[PDB]
């Protein structure tokens, strides 16, 4: 079995607790969760394990240790969240970006770009396309988001299926935090 | 109890319960059908639209009169298409309707394949093209296959002794996708 | 005309003593809950939390089903399934190419009761490594399917076989898939 | 807004405890009860790992679930099924494919439920060294995942595969590697 | 609950 004996707390770039849990599970099952509002364990699963959750509730229930530990949930977390709060809350890497051709797949059209962009963080990042200088729709729908790689880096893709011809020149036009102007890359049919 | 041939000829026996909701747009209709199956046969069932218990062989007879008397039993399946069916779809769209799969298209030799794999949901239309223009006859299909991991394939035939200048066109509409894909192939 | 349909289907099966009780939105399962492994078992991560909310009774279902068997059993004089062998088919997730994963889906359809043994052979050997298989899933004419998995990497020199058991079937049955 | 979890769990079988901490879902700190140690995920992350304001929340946690597992478990064992997912393996590079220049294969795990894995990589399925840990971490929802890393330089005809072992019942999961549309040259 | 069949 699995046991779980789980807090979050949802901060601010500030650094200000805006809310506030602490959860038991069991079995993969939530059984009871506190309540800010009475103060105490309330059994969330109403299922077969609803006659163990108001045990596990009342156990909990007469702990003073416990029942005023969570009444300041809020401040508590500020406290702990404060000498690598700030620190992590402006951390960035800027996103390293290139374009190459890559294998057509779906698509009648006979070149396939494909922008890759990674060692970014954090996840969130926008990418787009330019013909020529003017904005176009990308082969890219269906919400991409990036691909965490595990190491607090991130990394994504997007393509665009075209027709290239003599003096036309492609773009990619990646937007992220880490870098303060929109990086550009370029590419012309060569060859 | 008999022996012949193979090891274990031992008798089974098999008992299956099935309560299966059936959604018609949204949740606006909504039926539920209980089963219960011995061996291979059905023999008794409650079917939301008929409000009670029915043997469908002998053997479920009993079972339909039994329970059928039981006027509580009754009025908590009656409530059921709610209860149970209504609420439950309720939960989930991660597995309901909404879920959405892009099918890979590709077009190769063999007569002419044009494969779409791996998407969701299974609803989907696979055309073929001669030079822009639609080529109906000597289309056969495998059919639409499940994996079983939550995705569909399908491989679509078309028969020709290809042309050289000749450009053939898969296309694909799937509700993944605004609008259709498509995929050539020429020699 | 139907949009969609929920399955909640529970089986018991004697002399066996095994069961079953599973979820199923249009054909695909949502989670299982086994006599064999008592696992509560999702089909994919997103169904999770479903399937602990809805599979913490799921041992007392198949405890009734049992009952009730032995209970139809009795009533039908000791009737007994007949075995209906089951249709294979073997074929790839995508289009294959040298050198580009691949997997091999092995398809257990329209059999009855649910026991069958499948196996993987590369080569004619056993592969233990990698494989990955379903549980006896429902159909609407109430006999079973169930499919069997391998990621692979495809190549000229490599053979595979599906293997399957069946009381159904005089000998066993290979499916065989090869590149070409 | 974002997100910070606290994530304590036990389980029969090893690793019997653990804790683990992550902003925005990625792992800050895996407590290491053997020393009371809150080691970091990444060495900029080293200094912050003995705020002892955690302590006693930790020590109650952690007692509290040991209980549930010991005192909770006879009465379930064989009662309820117990909840399990089968893990999935995916292999990608760290950087964009570039024929000789250096990169790291990226094992990630995911649907790990419960947390008991081993990890390993191999090259034209010959066992090779492993570059380091497997990080174990809790994500939302109550599952985990994991990931591995294998440094290593990347050539055309190149095969990889990463192998996870689930330990509850030593069921594998694999996942193959090969290069694919490596970019050109200048 | 359990619904079973006639005895
Ligand atoms: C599934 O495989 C098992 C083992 O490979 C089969 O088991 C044996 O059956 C023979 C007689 O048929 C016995 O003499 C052995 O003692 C059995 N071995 C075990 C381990 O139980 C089993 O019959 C197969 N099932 C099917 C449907 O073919």
């Amino acid at each position: 079995f699995v046991a779980h004996v789980e807090s979050t707390c949802l901060l601010d770039d500030a650094g200000t607790p805006k809310d506030f849990t602490y959860c038991i599970s069991f079995n993969k099952d939530l059984l009871t969760c506190w309540d800010p509002e009475e103060n105490k364990m309330a059994p969330s699963e109403f299922g077969v394990l609803n006659s163990l959750a108001n045990v596990l509730s009342q156990h909990l229930n007469q702990k003073d240790t416990l029942m005023q530990r969570l009444r300041n949930g809020l401040q508590n977390c500020a406290t702990h969240t404060q000498p690598f709060w700030g620190s992590l809350t402006d951390r960035t890497r800027p996103p390293s970006v290139q374009v190459a051709k890559t294998t057509p797949f779906n698509t009648r059209e006979p070149v396939m770009l494909a922008c890759y962009v990674w060692g970014f963080y954090p996840a969130e990042v926008t990418i787009t396309w330019r013909k020529n200088g003017k904005l176009v729709m990308p082969h890219s729908s269906a919400h991409k988001t990036a691909q965490p790689n595990g190491d607090w880096t991130y990394q994504t893709l997007s393509h665009l299926a075209l027709t290239p011809s003599y003096g036309d020149t492609y773009t990619c036009v990646v937007e992220h935090i880490g870098a303060p102007e929109p990086i550009l890359r370029d590419w012309t049919p060569g060859l | 109890v008999l022996f012949q041939g193979p090891g274990d000829t031992r008798p089974r026996f098999l008992w299956q319960l099935k309560f299966e909701c059936h959604f018609f747009n949204g949740t606006e209709r909504v039926r539920l059908l209980e089963r219960s199956i011995y061996n291979q046969e059905e023999s008794v069932r409650f079917d939301s639209d008929v409000g009670e218990y029915r043997a469908v062989t002998e053997l479920g007879r009993p079972d339909a009169e039994y329970w059928n008397s039981q006027k509580d039993l009754l009025e908590q399946r009656r409530a059921a298409v709610d209860t149970y069916c209504r609420h439950n779809y309720g939960v989930g769209e991660s597995f309901t309707v909404q879920r959405r799969v892009e099918p890979k298209v590709t077009v190769y030799p063999s007569l002419l394949v044009c494969s779409v794999s791996g998407f969701y949901p299974g609803s989907i239309e696979v055309r073929w093209f001669r030079n822009g223009q639609e080529e109906k006859a000597g289309v056969v299909s495998t059919g639409l296959i499940q994996n079983g991991d939550w995705t569909f394939q399908t491989l679509v035939m078309l028969e020709t002794v290809p042309r050289s200048g000749e450009v053939y066109t898969c296309q694909v509409e799937h509700p993944s996708v605004t609008s259709p894909l498509t995929v050539e192939w020429r020699a | 005309k139907e949009e969609h349909v929920i399955i909640q289907a529970e089986f018991y099966l004697n002399p066996d003593q095994s069961g079953e009780f599973m979820f199923d939105f249009d054909g695909d399962e949502i989670f299982h809950v086994d006599m064999a492994k008592k696992e509560t078992v999702w089909r994919l991560e997103e169904f999770g939390r479903f399937a602990s909310f809805e599979a913490q009774g799921a041992l007392a279902n198949i405890a009734c089903d049992k009952a009730n068997l032995e209970i139809m059993t009795k009533r039908s004089n000791y009737t007994p399934i007949t075995n209906v062998p089951p249709e294979v088919t073997v074929l790839t997730n995508s289009p294959v190419e040298l050198r580009e994963p691949n997997v091999l889906i092995c398809f257990i359809d329209k059999f009855t009761p649910p026991v069958v043994n499948v196996t993987w052979l590369r080569n004619g050997k056993p592969v233990t490594t990698g494989v990955s298989e379903t549980v006896f899933l429902p159909r609407e004419d109430h006999l079973f399917r169930k499919f069997h998995y391998l990621p692979f990497l495809p190549s000229t020199e490599d053979v595979y076989d599906c293997r399957v058991e069946h009381w159904g079937l005089d000998e066993p049955l290979l499916k065989h898939w090869e590149f070409d | 807004n974002h997100t910070f979890l606290h994530t304590v769990y036990c389980q029969d079988g090893s690793p019997s405890v653990g804790l683990s901490e992550a902003y925005d879902e990625d792992q800050l700190f895996f407590f290491d009860f053997s020393q009371n140690t809150r080691v970091p995920r990444l060495p900029e992350f080293a200094d912050w790992a003995q705020e002892q304001g955690d302590a006693p929340a930790i020590l109650f946690d952690k007692e509290f679930c040991e209980w549930m597992i010991q005192q909770i478990g006879p009465k379930l064992d064989g009662k309820i099924p117990v909840s399990r997912g089968f893990p999935i393996a995916e292999v990608f590079t760290l950087k964009p494919l570039e024929f000789g220049k250096p990169n790291t294969l990226v094992c990630f795990v995911s649907n790990l439920f419960p947390p008991m894995l081993t990890v390993n990589w191999q090259h034209h399925s010959v066992p090779v060294e492993g570059f380091g840990p497997t990080f174990v971490s809790a994500v939302d929802g109550l599952s985990f995942q994991a990931f591995s890393y294998l440094d290593f330089t990347p050539e055309p005809s190149d095969i990889f595969s990463c192998i996870v072992t689930h330990e509850i019942d030593r069921y594998t999961a694999i996942a193959y590697w090969v290069p694919r549309n490596a970019l050109p040259s200048l | 609950n359990c619904l079973k069949l006639a005895t």
